[PDB]
């Protein structure tokens, strides 16, 4: 008998047992795909969708820019990035009247935010691209680097504290002609605008353009709130909820003749298509009617934008067969080198991509880099969805459903299958005018009552319940009394927003207090495993008589279970306690804690803080040129002690001098009289 | 000729003259040690890395007035090691463990009423 | 009142991004701020072609075909450590429990036998130098008599830098970088081709691998730590599901994998990070409680590695990897491309048929290994997580249906048997602890064999699993571009032994399903 796992399926429908489609659960161990060769690709796809359009050369920048927009309608099914302005604003138009106030209402509380802000926000969040130092870095030491830059530079209103004055510096900026930091190096108002433009390997952006981004994300945000078919940005069990309702909308009002098919979508090349200047018109339509400085702050990232450059990461490793070489061509210099060095397949990239090539970089005026405008093109999504009413259709068939970014779910009713494919023809076509292209194998359709949106498997008014990534339940390194409450909260955490299965959470449990007990040495007082903490453990565990009053990491037993986990420890174990055992734990005079004054801690012994250059390293070197010593000796009387055995031993045997022999007393008895 | 030379130019600069006086040959090797876990940048690992070493927790020099250098079977519960800001040492997981069962007792009636934003989610259990 | 500005460099990039027919970000600012709709989209709608449509190929029980595998020479073994062919030396270590040295606990395992011949190539690596090989191996039984020299016993061993242990390893195979402006006309320099990997054709071993990863084993390879007393209901019902699959999974030759994965990969991290740029030797080691319930140590083989200065996650390790095994590597040549198999000894084995003398061979490979891959292999038991969370998720699927806890039923009803094998009759059912360990061994190979091509495979797959169930609920399923779905399903279709075999259980299913 040969196993076959699949074959449940014959018996499970594919809805129930979908979690053992997911191979990984968890990220796995290459995630390969961002060379450079990689990076022209997506430079080159995204002029390829949009290459009808407007070509201009950038004033300030000098770079050739495409401008697919109000552009020529697609013949063909390939994705375009031909959007067209008349179409964008009538559908935020229909919205609006749709939810009246959405926009001017969510407008007045993303004012309360952008004055409210702080820069503080801008050092959360992941990779970087320096300017400063032109390179990727943290957010936190990126901003460090900017503000020391535009500190140097008569740019100081960065230092109220609030985010909008760092952007009026990074505004006064590009106006500049020299731009100077003290890492001087100096760069040209040229140079500095092609960096603060940059996206640097998909790709992460500059420190100037994020701060913008917010803002906006912030007003999409404030709009996608107010909208139901928008799947951001709500939590778990919250969202299941939204797949429910759209179908009891569109299967309790239709009778008996009425369809209904749902389609699993999925919209192709997403970032690729849509493009900047397309967004700039979403915003100035949202904020109509708005003071002039928010219009403008929020304005400014589509902006930014249109104009950008895509660096090309490091560049390409060539190799010698006989020579046995092998170089590294940087980006900046691949523009003016030789073609024949290159295969067939990468001189082809090269040969397209080489005339959007400006000062090591590739101009990219149309499309974007993922998920950046997230939530704004969710709005733009659901306002296509929002066209499906019966009034905006004016026929027969009509359609709702469920947007976030990329992913989507349709639901169209109609009085016949003709009906249908035209509902569905008419939503497909609607897209293709805004620069949404919905991808014909990634998708499929159904009768209503299955379907899939955001990996959450809806049958028949159930969606399976599995976390679909699980974090690691081991230990946290912070110490014993933290990680305990940690790994303790991450599951709780874990089941209540992440559907975490319980029987899973009680194994999850088990995996954690191993590790737990593994990494701290505290293993039960009444097992037999040998560590260096063994027997201070089993002479604790021996004095004390309520033992269930014992914490982990004092060899006691784990108390906790589904119920628990809300506790912390020593709150949970606190009655069980003996009087002197808490006694001692709780102590402050103890020498561990220091202090005593998103994890739910007591402070006991437990709460301990462990252990945390070029003039390490160069002792440790000459140490080396000494002995390629005893214990308790210091390193310098260690070096001193060597230096006259080996000069006596030279002496004898006749390798130095006697002039070479009272040089190295002579020196040794120098180091003595600074110690 | 020219590395006993070298040792009298390092000792001019009186920064790494006080690493080379202070540190001892048996303490370079726990020196590199916390470093090689370091480069994992991972802190669950960092934390199994430290704890195989023999006193990877810091304390106040108190604690050597407090409880003895060696327990009943001998094992060493702290050392007098350089640590980095000021004057605490470096002290074995033993010692939290020997504090636990050998301690001085406070009175912990006020615990309750101290943390009782942490003890009142036991109440409604 | 706040003022916020755009001007000067800003003002003619604002002017620049916007639609054609705009030359000031003020003028299209006026356009939307007056603009009101007048049937725009209804109006393009009809000037576009009619060609531009999403018409809908309805799925039929008969317009989905059996996915193309690729032809070419059979795959080859690309795991780590042996699975199924793997043989162990065992120690019944009672007394000392806990934490110990896993040089020694290799020893004291080499000491158990007795056997050892003089070793002879039986199936030589055709891209490698084979005397290296054998010399390391001999280098290895020599390297840890010399411990039993020393004054005072060393913790580890640190093999001498031979000739052979430095070619295996890769040492001086690196070639020098040389600036660009220095080298700049070379005669023979071409970019790392990345080739397009030759296609190769899914064996049977993989599903034997697979097969014997199901079966149970007479030693318990987990043991895991206790829980809280149950009281809410929940309490009960999830240590009831918990206990039933830990029960079935305990013995399962799946977790002797995944112990095997975390104890070799968390000792190859250790010696990585404390013995840079020394080659350590690094015991195959793994444990577990008999079927009478004795602590057993048992030693695999060695892994000798290479200099580790590492600074980052993608940062690679070069190791050699040396393991005892039974089976004949000339019976299924094609398995072991990469490794060169020497002839070590003979073994006794005292089986159903009285004892019978086998000889022992010794698959030796260079191979490499990084932080990430590692941690990756350190992590292997969510697998067991994953495993249960399936089991979990299915129960509470089906009970949903009915209103019910099904929980008792799926585990008790010793009747209830579910479909998971083929046989030459027809497709086999199995008990739900068959169903366990089958779907722990998928979350192990998902992991031991982890790829891209996989990651693909699996998602773009999922969508034709989902339509034909479509299909098979009467639903009316429908597609828009299905041979363009084959397509992606089938690129990823290489040569990936793993992959091949999941392809082969879905054209499997597809031919049943309907
Ligand atoms: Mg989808």
């Amino acid at each position: 008998m040969d196993v076959n796992p699949t074959l449940l399926f014959l018996k499970v429908p594919v809805q129930n047992a979908i979690s053992t489609t997911f191979p990984y659960t968890g990220d796995p161990p290459y995630s390969h795909g961002t060379g450079t060769g990689y990076t022209m690709d997506t430079v080159n796809r995204t002029h390829k969708y949009s290459e009808k359009g407007k070509w201009t050369t950038n004033t300030e920048t000098g770079a050739p820019q495409l401008n697919p927009i109000d552009g020529p309608l697609p013949e063909d099914n390939e994705p375009s990035g031909y959007a067209q302005t008349d179409c964008v604003l009538e559908a935020m138009a229909f919205l609006e009247e749709s939810h009246p106030g959405i926009f001017e209402n969510s407008c007045l509380e993303t004012m309360e935010i952008v004055q409210q802000t702080r820069v503080d926000k801008l050092t959360q969040g992941r990779q970087t691209y320096d300017w400063t130092l032109n390179r990727n870095q943290p957010a936190a030491t990126a901003l460090a680097n900017t503000i020391e830059v535009f500190r140097s530079n008569g740019l100081t209103a960065n230092e109220s504290g609030r985010l909008i004055d760092f952007l009026k510096d990074v505004m006064d900026s590009m106006d500049k002609e020299e731009m100077e930091i003290t890492t001087k190096q100096r760069l040209n108002k040229r140079s500095y605008l092609i960096r603060a433009l940059t996206l640097n390997t998909i790709a992460t952006p500059g420190m100037q353009i994020r701060g913008f981004v917010y803002f906006v994300e912030a007003l999409a945000r404030s709009i996608c709130e107010k909208l139901e078919q928008s799947g951001l940005p709500v939590g778990g069990n919250e969202k299941k909820a939204k797949l429910a309702n759209v179908v009891r909308k569109m299967m309790t009002n239709s009778q008996d003749t009425e369809l209904s098919f749902t389609i699993t979508g999925d919209n192709t090349k997403w970032n690729e298509n849509q493009n900047p200047r397309m967004f700039l018109a979403m915003i100035t339509y949202i904020t109509r009617n708005q003071p002039e400085w928010f219009r403008n702050v929020l304005s400014i990232a589509p902006i930014m934008f249109s104009n950008k450059m895509a660096r090309l990461g490091k560049g390409y490793m060539f190799e010698s067969k006989s020579m046995k070489l092998r170089t590294q061509v940087p980006a900046e210099m691949l523009a003016n080198i030789d073609l024949k060095y290159f295969n067939k397949s990468t001189r082809e990239k090269i040969e397209k991509i080489r005339p959007l090539l400006i000062d090591g970089t590739a101009s990219l005026s149309p499309g974007m880099m993922m998920g950046m405008f997230n939530m704004l093109s969710t709005v733009l999504g659901v306002s296509i969805l929002n066209l499906g009413q019966k009034k905006y259709t004016k026929t027969t068939y009509w359609w709702d459903g469920l947007q976030s970014s990329d992913d989507f779910a349709l639901i169209v009713n109609a009085p016949n299958h003709e009906g249908i494919q035209a509902g569905v023809d008419r939503f497909y076509r609607t897209c293709k005018l805004v620069g949404i292209n919905m991808s014909k194998k990634k998708s499929y359709i159904n009768r209503t009552g299955t379907f899939e949106f955001t990996s959450f498997f809806y049958r028949y008014g159930f969606v399976a319940n599995f976390s679909m990534e699980l974090p690691s339940f081991g230990v946290s390194g912070i110490n014993e009394s933290a990680d305990m409450s940690v790994g303790v909260t991450v599951i709780k955490n874990n089941m209540i927003n992440n559907d975490l299965g319980p029987a899973t959470a009680q194994m999850a449990l088990q995996l954690f207090i191993k590790d737990y007990r593994y990494t701290y040495r505290c293993h039960r007082g009444d097992t037999q495993i040998q560590t260096r903490r063994a027997f201070e453990l089993k002479k604790l565990w021996e004095q004390t008589r309520s033992k269930a009053g014992l914490l982990v990491s004092d060899g006691g037993p784990n108390l906790y279970n589904i119920r628990n986990l809300h506790i912390p420890e020593v709150c949970l174990k606190w009655e069980l306690m003996d009087e002197d055992y808490q006694g001692r734990l709780c102590n402050p005079m103890n020498p561990f804690v220091s202090h005593k004054e998103e994890y739910d801690a007591v402070a006991t012994t437990h709460s301990w803080i462990p252990k945390r250059e070029q003039m390490y390293q160069k002792c440790c070197n000459l140490f080396e040129k000494f002995f390629p010593p005893v214990g308790i000796s210091s390193m310098v009387e260690a070096m001193v002690s060597r230096a006259r055995i080996d000069a006596r031993i030279d002496f004898e045997s006749g390798r130095i001098k006697k002039e070479e022999f009272a040089e190295i007393m002579k020196i040794c008895s120098t180091i003595e009289e600074l110690r | 000729m020219e590395r006993i030379k070298e040792l009298r130019d390092l000792m001019s600069q009186s920064r790494t003259r006080e690493i080379l006086t202070k540190t001892t040959v048996d303490h370079m090797a726990i020196i590199k040690k916390y470093t090689s876990g370091r480069q994992e940048k991972n802190p669950a690992l960092r934390m199994k890395w430290m704890m195989a070493m023999k006193y990877p927790i810091t304390a106040d020099k108190r604690i050597m007035e407090m409880i003895p250098e060696r327990n009943e079977q001998g094992q060493t519960l702290w050392s007098k090691t350089n640590d980095a800001g000021s004057d605490r040492v470096m002290v074995s997981p033993l010692a939290v463990t020997w504090w636990n069962r050998n301690g001085p007792t406070t009175s912990t009636v006020h615990y309750p009423k101290v943390y009782k934003t942490y003890f009142e989610k036991v109440e409604r259990l | 009142e706040e003022r916020f500005e755009i001007t000067g460099t800003m003002r003619r990039l604002a002017d620049q991004s916007l639609p054609p027919n705009f030359s000031s970000l003020e003028n299209f600012r006026a356009y939307v701020d007056g603009f009101e709709p007048n049937g725009c989209i209804e109006g393009k709608l009809s000037q576009m072609s009619k060609e531009v449509n999403a018409r809908i190929e309805p799925f039929l029980r008969t317009t989905p075909r059996p996915l193309r595998l690729p032809d070419g020479p059979p795959c080859s073994q690309r795991s780590k450590f042996l699975l199924m062919d793997a043989l162990k030396l065992s120690i019944e270590d009672p007394s000392h429990e806990g934490e110990g040295i896993p040089l020694y606990d290799a020893i004291k395992c080499m000491k158990t036998f007795f056997g050892w011949k003089e070793p002879n190539i039986i199936k030589p690596h055709e891209k490698g130098i084979n005397p290296n090989y054998l010399l390391t191996w001999k280098q290895v039984l020599a390297e840890l008599q010399d411990i039993e020299n020393e004054e005072k016993i060393p913790r580890t061993k640190n093999m001498k830098k031979t000739s052979q242990l430095k070619w295996a390893l890769g040492e001086n195979m690196a070639p020098e970088k040389v600036d660009f402006e220095d080298c700049k006309d070379v005669n023979d320099l071409k970019q790392y081709d990345s080739d397009e990997p030759e296609p190769r054709s899914l064996a049977c071993w993989i599903q034997s691998e697979f097969n014997k990863a199901c079966e149970l084993t007479d030693s318990s390879w987990v043991e895991l730590d206790e829980i809280g007393e149950d009281v809410a209901p929940i309490e009960h019902i999830a240590s009831m599901r918990r206990n039933y699959f830990t029960a079935e999974v305990s013995h399962c030759r799946a977790t002797e994998y995944i112990m095997k994965g975390v104890y070799i990969n968390t000792a190859l991290l250790n010696a990585s990070c404390a013995a840079m740029d020394d080659f350590q030797l690094i015991p195959m080691i793994s444990k577990c409680r008999t079927k009478e319930g004795r602590r057993k140590t048992n030693l695999y083989g060695f892994i000798i590695k290479g200099r580790s200065h590492l600074r980052n996650d993608t940062d690679v390790v070069n190791f050699v990897s040396m393991e005892f095994s039974l089976t004949d590597p000339r019976l299924e040549p094609h398995k072991w491309e990469k490794y060169c198999v020497l002839e070590i000894g003979d073994m006794l084995l005292r089986t159903a048929v009285g004892q019978v003398s086998r000889p022992m061979f010794l698959y030796v490979r260079t191979n490499g290994t990084s932080k990430i891959k590692m941690k990756w292999g350190m992590e292997m038991r969510r697998c067991l997580l994953q495993s249960l969370q399936q089991i979990e998720s299915m129960i509470e699927a089906e009970s949903s249906v009915k209103e019910k806890d099904l929980t008792k039923e799926f585990f008790e009803n010793k009747s209830e048997t579910w479909p998971i094998g083929e046989s030459p009759k027809g497709v086999e059912e199995g008990s739900i602890g068959k169903v366990c360990r089958t779907l722990l061994a998928k979350s192990v190979f998902n992991s031991l064999y982890a790829s891209p091509q996989l990651e693909g495979f699996s998602a773009e797959s999922r969508k034709l699993l989902l339509i034909v169930q479509a299909l098979r609920d009467n639903l009316e399923p429908g597609t828009f571009d299905l041979e363009g779905l084959y397509e992606a399903i089938e690129e990823c279709l290489i040569n990936d032994p793993w992959v091949l075999l999941n392809a082969s259980w879905f054209n499997s299913f597809l031919t049943h399903a309907l």
